[PDB]
Order: structure tokens, then sequence, then C-alpha cells
């Protein structure tokens, strides 16, 4: 209708929710690891390191709480991780600046200091991201055990790496897009229930786990032929039309016989020509895939033409009508094995797929059922460094100091840059310093001067590299302390964490309706 | 609706409403004086519950305004009139009525008939329209001294994309004379959109090349399928090829399979057939609609032939106008063995495909049928083509708008802060009430510069000492040059140097919200005998 | 407390809060009270008395809190005025400003004796490049523009308009007149206002000047024998009879005829006594004076306790009421004593002027004491911020340029210093903007213009702010270089005093 808000109100508001979106998870984000309980109006107990969750959980206040979930949802696409470092760097950059540059009130010279401070990220970042190979499957599996360790878990964090290594490289857009900036699409998770990770196999390529659904199918058979439809399907879908009655009790059940009928003699068209695999993508019936898996014909049925076109180069099996009708082949092998590989009775085929675009379904082992879940998000971060290290070689060392890696150039940049934009960029040099600092805090001794000392060490020894221990809170090398920080991460949470700040830096009026 | 209510629908009974009116009316127009310009902070706007809109546009903001007053109607209303009139001024029209409606009907029931007072603003809305179309003084895109090059550098120069008005200065000048497209009714002007504008990550910021003819953009990767032939011509079709379904469409409630597999194997093989005879006539490059499907793109590389299909059609037709080419002639049903002629030949010097950057396309070199030009442009990544592209498209408009109307007036409020003094004192000697009026009217045409600044930080004392520390007694005459200067940077919110910039508006949009604001003070004031319906 | 027990009103909230809170509001006072300003405070006296003043313990005086956060440290600003002129309106706001930085490093949660002994320690490290701070020094103090180019700037440090008349006059007023090698006097320099003609007619009459009635025929001798009395005359006679007035009749005509030639005999006696000039607290007596007027006795019909003061105070004088034939004890001091007419009013006037005994008496006119006043505050400072008593005064930037330059330096230590240390150290050298952020207001400007140029002017010991529009978008003034400095002295007091109680008055919690 008619209404206008007000600057401050509105700005500060967002601190309000962005500061307590940024607070607990600073205790839970790193080694020092908290859990943010949600009491339910039900009464229930929700305990995270995670805030996207209890945010999700509750009531969502408008202005900050309802941005930064997206942006954590934008930042969880991205490397796969780092919501939290997000919505507590926007918060944390968008607090002790504002009001004070509000006061002395401008929106704009602070919205120039968050590039400059992304890019004093940017550049201090690149110049101490320390390089390490990919050519080493060792050299990612140093860093990406590094990030499997991130909060709770270093036990999924041997095996779901292991997976994740060459599974990167595997990985592939169907463009030939690489591998580095790979997803989790084209990386695909799907956790398979029960066996172990004795029983797990590496799977580098995908699963079709529609492929083989019972041993009638093909199995074991190097790489199929997907036989689409077109010929080895002829075209009746339909039915007949027989008479109904209300009277008879059978005559409800023949007419609904007759419509699956067709696609019995179209999967009986299939049966003769004996395809290995045939991919229905209009599908087929009850009935029908009966007569498919008389002839050894495993069905891939009402699958999209993607799933197929994937597989089929993944899976090396050709695009046809018919055996006896030829356009010739689409890939006789883009896969070095076929593996139907069964928890339960419900086969799951895992087909290692070689650098196929396909979905690098990649098969991962928990202890059950469950786990399955922290060992694919074990996998997925895992992936995160592989395709990090894979894009970027050059990565940081970690255990916080990469936060004040920047935040004490940004300080001599403050003196050095200077301008009136010294003061939102020195104002912007403060909030990097908070996080390690929270890590030192949450082991407290004086995690104050020891951060000067630390923001000496930045300046006097080194800046990130020969860092700050989270779990400890002394001088330590971040690459000697092993926990070793995506540098393609820098680059995503801190700019992701500026744009929202920027974002409520930039709105001071919502009006509801 | 205020003190003790024995009425409703908006009666607070004169003052009081019209007062609640002013309070409702400038309640909306606050969001723009903030919101003016790009500079001008957004607002994340909830448009029902959790739908929330982010826009510093007023007239759009306006349109999710909804009118809970007769002030709310009208305001929405003319700046909605403003918003489909341009999309220049949805702001601008917004704020200073707010005042203009703060001031006029106070002197409306001063009347000695009511009409003397709106007209106070209404032949200073038109003192202002004279001042307004004379100013030639800034936002030059109608000549500069190399002409629209350094105009349109100027507007580049005005922006940022990183380095720029160099390849774009030039690039702006080509995209409109690249543009055959007559607009009617005599217009010199040539549609910026028309232009076939093309981008690389690759290269430089500063770089763009324009290309002969109108460059076809041929999907890159997804063809198997050859596109590729040096030769003067091309064909260009509205046609495409099919193996899976292409003479077949109907159902398979056919009792019999039969007719729809069979005619199935007869697709593929003049689909085969198709290409070669679009290949004998003439053209080696054939450029067909295309849009095979996914396993329909295995079905042609598997079994081979050669199209240049999924072509952008925007670009196919204006190639097709371009090479000299037709999309359709002989062409009507789906078929290989369907008739073709050369009436489909495309008339280019040569026909070459260039990859560079990573990109590569079908490039019409000099299409005979018209002139015709694609600039590409350079990026260090696709984040500078936006970048270039649309500071670009600052000149580009403007241009178009110059050649719209050769009268350009200083963008930003500086063409206001004289307007704002000069009607003023064409206030006073006025006498009596359009006295009263005509300053009324001016001294409100401060509040544009002030707000807009303020939105650019560069806020209002120094922006209006600045703007009329240019206009003089001296300096009374818009003229073209400055030691006036008349012109405001928007984006900068201080005024600067930029006389030619593609970031100032024409006469176009200007003399116009005048006659709007205005109106909405004139607009609320129509009642005659204020009453109530029970 | 919890309990009910023992007593304080600091401590918890107030010690950090309150008191800060305690040690803000006053000095958020005194920040355009300080420095080149045209912010202006009026107040009214126990008198009542409406009054505007820039000045802090004109204020001060009147004001009473709770605490002591804001009561104790006002002695400093005096403990400062004792020493020198202004400079004192900036010494609390120096301490208040700095001070809620440390309540910030409270919620920063650093110790006191870690937020204590940075400043301390840096207090030094401005005492210690202070002296680097040196542009000049004060050459003739005979010279009046040599001493007007200083006086000017606590009168600036007070308000902006009248500063240089003024630093004229008061050189012109010839603190020439003394050495001031250690000798200057403040008793034989008196800023005596006549209520009349301008302030631009304000003169200077060195010798005292009394605006009180020069009274009957002038001194006896210019070396004046002065009889200062409280009550020197309070009638002779005491009328109480069967009526008091007359019941025998007769015995009237006695006593209003014997009280006369008693007050004869004490003006005799005061002529027998010796007293070139006698001067009464109390009432002149008319045949009394016309009897001091045959003995031509100069005389003051009416003495405040202040003329008896600097009566009793210079001449050696003892006011006294005496229904007695007077007795010498007062005797002498000046020299030469006359009647002079400034703003065209009888003005006692007395000069023994030696350079050493020397009196140079300001005498003001003006139409306006509230006027003459808010003036003689900004002019009670000049005299003594010219009172430093070094001849050499070792002149430093005025206006508060030398600031900035420590800003820098003593910050970019406090940058090299190392610990919880830094921020005390760090702090310290930004205390400085506040004056340039408050003078900054009144000049019309944000301090980050003012301060990031007053940074990148970077070291000037010139480039400065105040009231001005220089002060308003360049944040460049001469500071220095166009005649406004300052005394290296008042510097090290107003440095050094506020950093004492800032450490002290947190330390305190009860």
């Amino acid at each position: 209708n008619t209404k206008r808000e007000s600057g401050r109100k509105v700005q500060s508001g967002n601190i309000n929710a962005a500061k307590t979106i940024a607070d607990i998870i600073r205790t839970c984000l790193g080694p020092k690891s908290m859990m943010k309980m949600l009491l339910d109006p039900m009464g229930g107990i929700v305990m995270t390191n995670d805030g996207n969750a209890i945010l999700r959980e509750i009531q969502v206040q408008h202005p900050a709480a309802k941005s930064m979930i997206e942006i954590s949802r934008t930042q969880d696409e991205e490397v796969g991780d780092g919501t939290t470092s997000v919505i507590i760097l926007a918060g944390e950059m968008l607090s002790v600046a504002e009001h004070f540059l509000e006061q002395q009130m401008h929106p704009t010279v602070v919205i120039s200091a968050y590039r400059k401070a992304l890019d004093d990220m940017i550049s201090t970042l690149k110049k101490i991201s320390i390089p390490v190979d990919i050519s080493d499957s060792d050299m990612m599996l140093n860093i990406i055990n590094s990030s499997i360790t991130t909060k709770a878990i270093s036990r999924w964090s041997s095996l779901a790496c292991n997976i994740a290594l060459d599974a990167v490289k595997m990985v592939q857009f169907e463009e030939n897009g690489r591998k580095e900036i790979d997803i989790k699409k084209y990386a695909r998770v799907e956790k398979i229930p029960g066996g172990i990770i004795e029983d797990s196999c590496v799977l580098r390529g995908v699963m079709i786990n529609k492929d083989v659904t019972h041993p009638r199918m093909r199995r074991y058979i190097k790489n199929p032929r997907i036989v689409l439809l077109d010929s080895s399907l002829e075209y009746k879908k339909g039915e007949s039309q027989t008479d109904i009655e209300i009277t008879r009790e059978e005559d409800f059940t023949r007419i609904l016989q007759m419509e699956e009928e067709y696609i019995q003699q179209l999967c009986e068209d299939i049966i003769q020509l004996k395809p290995d695999v045939v991919i229905t993508e209009k599908g087929i019936s009850d009935l029908a895939q009966h007569y498919l898996m008389r002839a050894n014909i495993t069905a891939i049925r009402r699958v999209r033409k993607t799933d197929n076109n994937r597989i089929a180069r993944a899976c090396g099996a050709r695009i046809v009508s018919r055996p006896e009708e030829l356009r010739e082949d689409d890939v006789g092998t883009g896969a070095g094995l076929l593996e139907i590989k069964k928890i339960g009775d419900e086969y799951f085929t895992f087909i290692t797929d070689c650098k196929d675009p396909k979905a690098c379904t990649i098969l991962l082992r928990g202890a059950s059922k469950e786990i399955l879940s922290e060992v694919e998000r074990n996998l997925q971060d895992a992936m995160q460094v592989c395709r990090n290290v894979l894009l970027d070689p050059q990565l940081v060392p970690g255990g916080g100091a990469s936060e004040m890696a920047v935040a004490h150039a940004l300080t001599e940049k403050s003196k050095a840059m200077t301008g009136v934009e010294q003061w939102p960029y020195r104002a912007v040099a403060q909030a990097l310093e908070v996080i390690p600092r929270t890590l030192i805090q949450n082991c407290g001794a004086s995690t104050i001067r020891l951060l000067t000392s630390l923001r000496a060490k930045h300046t006097q020894e080194n800046c990130e590299t020969w860092g700050v221990n989270g779990e400890t809170g002394t001088l330590v090398d971040m690459k000697e302390l092993g926990i070793w920080e995506p540098l393609a991460v820098k680059l995503q949470t801190y700019k992701t964490a500026v744009e929202t700040a920027v974002l409520l830096l930039r709105i001071d009026d919502i009006v509801s309706g | 609706m205020e003190g003790p209510l024995s009425v409703f629908g908006d009666r607070s009974t004169g003052e009081t409403i019209r007062s609640q009116n002013v309070m409702a009316a400038a309640s909306i127009a606050n969001i723009v004086k903030s919101s003016l310009g790009p500079v001008g902070l957004d607002k994340m706007l909830v448009d029902d519950i959790g739908d929330v809109t982010i826009t510093n546009d007023g007239a759009t903001i306006l349109k999710l305004l909804e009118v809970e007053h007769p002030a709310a109607k009208v305001l929405c209303e003319l700046a909605d009139l403003q918003d489909k009139e341009v999309g220049d001024g949805t702001t601008s029209v917004v704020i200073i009525a707010a005042e203009l409606l703060k001031n006029a009907d106070e002197l409306v029931k001063q009347k000695i008939h009511p009409t003397s007072v709106i007209s106070g603003y209404r032949l200073a809305c038109k003192e202002a329209v004279r001042y307004i179309n004379e100013n030639l003084i800034v936002n030059t895109d109608e000549l500069g001294r190399d002409c629209l090059i350094n105009a349109a550098k100027t507007s580049m120069s005005s922006k940022i994309i990183g380095i720029n008005g160099d390849f774009f200065a030039n690039m702006v000048v080509d995209a409109v004379l690249a543009i055959k497209y007559t607009d009617i009714r005599g217009q010199p002007r040539y549609p910026v959109n028309s232009v076939n504008i093309l981008k690389a990550h690759g290269r430089s910021q500063m770089e763009s090349m324009l290309i002969s003819g109108y460059a076809l953009n041929c999907v890159v990767g997804s063809q198997g399928m050859p596109k590729r032939i040096v030769n003067a011509k091309i064909a260009c079709l509205d046609f495409s090829l099919q193996k899976t379904k292409m003479k077949l469409g109907v159902q398979v409630v056919i009792t019999d399979p039969e007719k729809l597999d069979q005619i199935r194997q007869r697709e593929s093989d003049i689909t085969k057939e198709r290409i070669q005879k679009i290949l004998a006539t003439g053209a080696n490059v054939i450029l067909t609609t295309g849009g095979i499907d996914d396993m329909c793109l295995k079905y042609f590389v598997e079994a081979g032939a050669m199209a240049v299909r999924r072509v952008l059609k925007r670009d196919l037709k204006r190639i097709a106008k371009a090479s000299g080419a037709t999309i359709l002639s002989t062409l009507a049903n789906l078929e290989g063995e369907e008739t073709f002629e050369a009436a489909m030949l495309g008339q280019a010097e040569e026909v070459v495909q260039e990859r560079i950057c990573d990109d590569e396309l079908i490039l019409i070199k000099n299409t005979k049928a018209r002139t015709s030009a694609s600039i590409i442009l350079r990026g260090a990544n696709d984040f500078m083509c936006d970048e270039m592209e649309r500071s670009l498209h600052d000149a580009l408009c403007v241009v178009k708008r110059v050649l719209e109307s050769k009268s350009v007036v200083p963008g930003g409020g500086a063409v206001e802060a004289a307007l704002s003094i000069y009607l003023e004192n064409y206030a006073t000697s006025m006498g009596s009430r359009e006295q009263l009026a005509i300053a009324e009217f001016a001294r409100s045409l401060l509040v544009i510069p002030n707000t807009l600044a303020v939105n650019a930080a560069q806020d209002s004392t120094d922006l209006v000492a600045k703007l009329r520390a240019f206009h003089n007694e001296a300096q009374v005459n818009p003229e073209r040059k400055n030691l006036k200067w008349i012109g405001l940077d928007l984006s900068n919110g201080k005024p600067r140097d930029n006389k030619q910039a593609g970031v100032f508006e024409p006469t176009i949009v200007k003399v116009k919200s005048l006659k709007f604001a205005t109106e909405a003070a004139i607009t609320i004031l129509r009642i005659d005998d204020l009453i109530k319906l029970h | 407390m919890l309990k009910e027990g023992a007593k304080h009103f600091s401590g918890l909230e107030e010690a950090v809060y309150r008191n800060i809170q305690a040690c803000k509001e006053l000095a958020q006072t005194t920040r355009t009270a300080y420095g080149p300003n045209g912010m202006n405070k009026m107040v009214i006296n126990h008198l009542e008395k409406l009054f505007v003043t820039n000045d802090a313990a004109t204020i001060l005086r009147e004001l009473e809190v709770q605490h002591p956060a804001a009561k104790m440290i006002v002695m400093a600003s005096h403990m400062q005025e004792q020493e020198v002129g202004d400079g004192t309106n900036f010494v609390l706001v120096f301490a208040g400003a700095l001070l809620e930085l440390a309540e910030e490093l409270l919620r920063i949660g650093l110790s006191v004796s870690e937020v204590i002994e940075g400043y301390e320690i840096a207090c030094r490290k401005a005492h210690e490049i202070l002296p680097n701070l040196v542009c000049c020094s004060a050459k003739n103090l005979r010279d009046i523009d040599e001493v007007s180019s200083l006086l000017r700037t606590s009168i600036m440090s007070k308000q902006y308009g009248n500063e240089v008349f003024l630093a004229k006059l008061i050189a012109q007023a010839c603190v020439s007149i003394f050495p001031d090698s250690g000798h200057f006097n403040v008793d034989n320099i008196r800023v005596c206002k006549i209520l009349g003609s301008g302030i631009s007619s304000s003169s200077v009459l060195h010798g005292m000047v009394f605006k009180k009635e020069t009274e009957g025929d002038v001194t006896s001798v210019k070396d004046a024998k002065i009889a200062v009395y409280s009550c020197p005359f309070d009638g002779m006679i005491t009328e109480t009879k069967g009526t008091v007035l007359i019941k025998t009749a007769e015995e009237l005509m006695n006593f209003s005829k014997g009280e006369e030639n008693l007050m004869d005999a004490q003006v005799k006696a005061i002529a027998d006594t010796g007293a070139n000039v006698v001067v009464t607290g109390g009432k002149v007596a008319d045949m009394a004076l016309h009897y001091a007027n045959k003995y031509n006795i100069m005389l003051v019909r009416l003495n405040s306790k202040w003329d008896l003061r600097r009566l009793c105070k210079t001449v050696g004088a003892t006011a006294l009421p005496r229904l007695t034939p007077p007795v010498l004890e007062e005797m002498g001091h000046c020299d030469s004593v006359y009647l002079s007419e400034v703003g065209d009013t009888q003005v006692v006037v007395f000069k023994h002027e030696k350079e050493d005994g020397a009196i140079s008496t300001i005498v003001l006119r003006g139409s306006t004491d509230n006027l003459m006043d808010d003036i003689e505050r900004a002019v009670d400072d000049g005299v003594n911020t010219f009172k430093v008593l070094t001849r050499d005064k070792r002149l430093v930037p005025g206006g508060g340029a030398t600031e900035i330059e420590l800003a820098k330096q003593i910050t970019s230590y406090g940058e090299t210093c190392p610990g919880l240390e830094q921020y005390a150290i760090k702090k310290f050298a930004e205390a400085f903007e506040a004056i340039p952020r408050a003078l900054a207001e009144n000049s019309g400007v944000k301090a980050n213009e003012v301060i990031s140029k007053l940074y990148a002017v970077h070291q000037e010991g010139n480039k400065n702010v105040g009231l001005d529009i220089e002060a308003e978008v360049p944040a460049v003034k001469d500071m220095l270089e166009a005649g406004i400095l300052d005394t290296y002295l008042g510097k090290y007091w107003a440095i050094k005093l506020a950093t004492n109680a800032a450490v002290t008055v947190l330390r305190v919690d009860q």
C-alpha cells in the first residue's frame, strides 16, 4: 500500500539477525565445535554446528535471516561448504563499520571497502596460497582429509576422501567442462544403504540403480547397448477399448489389461531384436518388462534423454531405434567396468565410467544405511578439496590465520590505501580477526593479545601459512598444522558474504505486501 | 481519517485530509528520493508476505505500492503513467510533486479564482520546457568533436567497465549505424538491441571487435555435424531435421504400430537426402533452424549429414535479410524430399567461420542484401562484458534517443538548479499568486539534486552550490558552453565534465514529468462537494 | 550492596558505564568550548544571572555530580588553569574522549592496568615528541605581535571572533611591562571593565584601574600613603534620647554639631595619620569628605571588597572599620595615584610601575559586562596563556595541529608495541581527533574529511582545523604558519594532567 521505512532501523535489524546468525557457529566452526540447540515449539532439542538448520527450523527474521540461508545455499553449492563462513563473515563485516560509518553516515564508501578487503583477500591468498599437487592424490589426500575434518569427522575422512580423489577427475560435465569446478550432479552422490567400507567398491562413474533391478536383466556384461524406442519398441501404447459393465467384476479389469498388452508386444518386439539394454524414455508397462527380462534385456524405463545420454556415454551404450535398424552407434564403451553390486536384494548397478560426463555417482559405504549421509557429505566436501585443488593447487594453510592473513594487510593498507575510504577499509579491516580469535577464545588464554601477537606474527612472521591453531591458540604453521584451507573457498565465502552485507547495506526500506 | 472520526472513506474533511493526503502522497514519494538513481539505494520490498522486490525504480515500486489513498492512487497512477511513458523519470516524477502537492492547493483556495494558482506551475512547466528544450549545453550525442565516438566515449568515460571509451566509443558508433532497421515515420534512429552484440571472456576489457555482416551464432560444442564451408554464400533455412519424428506426429493409439515404425525408417534417409539437396543448389553452409533433440543429437552425428542447425533465429533472421537468403520460400512442410531452390542463397563476399577466445561463429562477410554488422565483446571474464555492453548501452539508447531528440538536455538536477532559480526569479517579477506559485515551482526544483547526490553521498549544499555556482546572473543562458555547467552526472551525484555522455537524458523524458508531477498537484484537487456515502 | 552495606556510588555499571558517561557529558560540552569555535554556552549564576561562556570552570563551578567521575577531574583543568590560560577547555575533553575508548576496551574486556599504562607509556611518548613539535619560541615578550600571535589562540581556544585586537590590546596592555622572567604579575595586571564605550574602545591603563569614583580632591601626593578602610566613617553621632530626637532639647544640638568635627578629627587624623588617600569600604562622610576636601585627601566613597582586596593586596593596605581617628598601617605603595576617565567614568588610578611593581591594569570599556566578561574569560587566559614564565615558550603549533602529528606518530608506535598494551598506546594517539571532530562540527564538516586529510597532511605541525571553512573542506589551516601558536608548556600539562585522571578515575570502582 502506502509505506516508507528508514535507514538504521532497517539497518540494525539486519545485524540484529545477522549477528545472532554469526554467533554460536563461530564457536561451532573450526576445530572448536559446539552444538547450536533449537528448542522446538514441540519441545525437542536440535543440536547443530550448522546454522541453516536451526535457522530454517524456526521463525524467519525477515531482512537478514531470510537473506543468508540463500547465500548459504549459494555458498553451499559453490564449493559444497562454507554456509557457516558466509553467514558469520557478512554479519561480522556488517557490524562495527556500519553504525560507526553510518554515524559518519554513508553507504557508498563502505561499499568500495567490501571489495578492497575482498581484493586484499584475493592477492595475499593467492600469494600465500600454497600449491598442493593433484598429480599426488596424496597432496590432494593431505588437503582433502583436511576439509573432511572441518568439525566433527576425522573418521570418514579416510574413506570418503579416497572415493573423492580420482572421482573429481573422473567427474566431467557434458561440454567437456573441466571438472575442477565440477558439480555434484556430475560428481553425483547417492549413498547406497547397508554394506560396509570393506564392502565399499570405488565407483568413479555412475550407479544406475535402475539398471539391474532383478537378476533376469543383463548383468556383468562389460558395457551395455541401450536401444531407445523408435523401432525395437514399435508404436502402440494404447488399448482396444473393450466394453465395461459395472455389474461384472471382470470388465473393470480387462480394460486396464489391454493398455499394457501393447507395450507388452513392444517389449516383445524387443526380445527378438535382443538388446542387452532397452532404454524406454516413454517407458514400459508392468507385464511388458517381464518380456524384456526374458531376453536378458535390462529395461531403463521412463528415463529422461539426458540420464540415458550421460549414461550412454558413461556406460558405453549406443543409441539406436533397433538392433536390425542402423544409424550405427553412439558409444560402445565409456565404461571400463559394469558392476552390479547389491546390498539387500535390490541390485544397485555401479558402473565406473572413465572421465565420462555421466553422473559420476560415486559408491560410498557407511557402517550402515544411516551414516552413509555423512560419508556422502564427507565425500562431497572431499570432492570440494579435489575440485578446489584440481582448480587451484594453490590454496591457503589454515587453522584460521588465513582470516587474519587479510585482516592486518588491511591495517597496513588502511594506512596505505587511505582516503576517507581507509575508515571503511579500516572498519572492515577489523572484521576478519574475530573468527580465529574466537577459535582462540574457545581456547581462551588471551585470544586477544595472541591475535595481536598473531597480528604481529602476520606482519612479523607469517600472515597465514604460519598461523594459529584453532583448537589450541598458539602460534603454529598452518601448513605444519596440516589444516589446509581451499583458496577458492576464500574466494567464495568472503565474496558471497560481503555482498549480502552490501545488499543489507543497500536496502534501508522493506515494505511488506 | 484523523481526529475523532464520524465519517469514513478518507474524510479528515479538508485541510486535515489535504494534509493527510500530502502526508499520504509524500509518504509514498520518499521511497524514490533515496532510490533516485542506481546509486540510489535499493529497497527490498515484500510484494506479498515472503516475496521481496529489490527496486530503486519508483514507479516500478509504485506498481508494487498499492493505492490506499486518493493521494496513493494518483502518484502510483501518474508515475506509472510516466513509467509506461518512458521509464526515465519513474523515480523522478515522484519526488517534487510531494512538495508540489504540498504547495499550490494552499494557493488554490487563496484563489481570487482557483485557476491562476496552478498556472504558476504551468507556464513555469512551460518556461522550463522552453529552457529545457533550449538545452544542448550538456548531454550531446547529437555531436561530439569526433562526433559519436567521443560522445560514446564520454558516455563510456562517464562509466567504467574497466578500460573503456576506446573500442566501445567506436562500438556505439557502429551499433546504431550497424542497424539498417528504419524506425517508422522517417526516424533516423536505429534500435540498439537490433544490433548483434556478442561477447568473449577472452582477450581484454577494452577490447571489442566489429564483424563484417551480422554474425550468425552457431551452437558450439553441440554439433558433430559440419557447419563449416568457406564460400561467398549461405542458405538461411527456416526448417529442421528430425529422424525420430518428422513425418510422424500421429498418436500411438493406432491399432497397428506398422505405419509409425516404417515411416520412422523412411524419416532418417531423407534427412540425409535433405542436407545434400540444400548442398547441391550451391549452398554448402546451410543455415537451418534445427533444434534437434538429445537422443536425436545422437542420431545425426552417428549417421552423418551436413547442416547448420540450432542457430539463433534472431541472428538467422538478421543474417537472412543480411546476406540475402530466404528462411522460407519453397519450404512449408517437413520432409527431406521437399523441393529446394537457389532463392534461399545468402549473399556475402565470403562466408567464413573464425574461432577465437575459444568461441566460434559463422561469419557472413559483407552481406549483400543489407549492410550488416556485429560487434563481439572481449572481456577478461564473462563479467567484464556485461559492464562494457551496458556502459555502451548507456550511449546506445541515448544516441538513439538523441536521434529521437536533437534537443538533449543535461542529465541530473543541474538543469533544475538553474530552473529552480531562473523561475524562482521568474516568480517575483511575475507578481501576485504565480509569483507565489512560480517560486513554489522553482524552489521545489531544488530537491532532485539534493536527494540524488545524497543517494550518491554527494549530498546537497556542495552540489547545489556547484550547480548554481555555474549559473549566474552573468550566466542566464542555456547556451552550449560552460561557465555555467548545467550538467550533473547521475552516477557521480556530483556535476562533472561529461557534456557528451550517454548517462544524460534528452529533452524527451524531461519536459513530460514536469507536466506529470504538476498534474498530481492538479489531480488531487479535483473534488467538488466533498461528501460520504453510506 | 547486595547487603545493606558500605558506601559507594561507583562500580559495576557506574565504573564501566555510568562514570564514563559521567566522564562524557561535560567533555561533550567542552568539545566546541575549546579551540576555534562559534559554539556558545549560556549560564546563569547563583545570581540567576544569564551569561554565555565557552569557558569550563565558570560552567564547571556550578555543576554538581553524584559521581566523582565528572567531579574530581575538573580540578585538573583548574590545576591546568593554575598553571596557564586555556587549553583548559581542552584538558577534560582530551580525557573524556580517550576515556570512552577504554569502556570499549572494557567491552573488548581489557584489564585496568592493561588499559592504564599504554596511555601513561605514550603520555611520555607524547611528551617525548612534544619537543619535536616545537616549531618556534617566544622572542620578545615586549613585542606586541610576538605576543599577539599567541594570545589569539587561548582566545581562539575560547572563541573565534574577537581574538585579534584582544591579542593585540593584551600585548598593548604590555605583558611587556614585566620581565615575565619568572617575575610576572596579574595582580599588577588587572582587567577592570568600564561599563561604557566599546570593547574596541576598551583600553589598558597601566597603573591600578579603579572605575570607582575618585572622591573629592585627588591624592595629597602621588606616592600615596593610602588609608584603606572597610568602614572609616560609620558616623560619629548617636541620637538616642528621650524621643531619640529631643526631650531635653538642646541636648540634640550638641551631637549633630559635635559629630562632624569628629569626622573632621578622623579626616584631620587621616591627614594626621598621614594618608595621602583614604579609602572607604564603607560610606564616604560628606563633612569628613569636605574635611578630606579641605585636607585634599583623595577618597573613595565606597569600596568593593574586591577593591579593598587589591587595595589591601598591592598597597600593603588593610581595610578596617574605624570609628576612631585613623591609623596608617595600609600606608603606601603606588608612587603615582591618579584619576582617569575611561568610558568617561572617574577612575581611581594607582601606578607604581617598576617593571616589577609594574602595574598595567587592563581597563575594559564596553556597554555590557557579560560582553566584557566572556571577553575577560579569554582575556583571563591570554595573559596567563602568555604567562608561561618562560620568556622562551618553545612555541608549538596552536589550534591543535600537534594533535594529528602524534596521532600518526604514537599510534604508529602503538602499532609497533605489542600485546594488549597496543590499543592502550594505540587508542592514545587516537585521542586527538575529538576536537578535530568537535570543531569540525562547528566548522561544518565531518571529521573523516578532517582527519583523513589531517592524516593525509601527515607530519606538519601546521595543518589543522578549528572554526573555519579552512577547517571545513581542506582539513588544513595554519595552526602554526599563520601566527597561531602555543607555548610548549601547557601542552605538556594539557597532555599530562588529563592522562592521569583518565587512568586514575577508572581505577576507582567506589
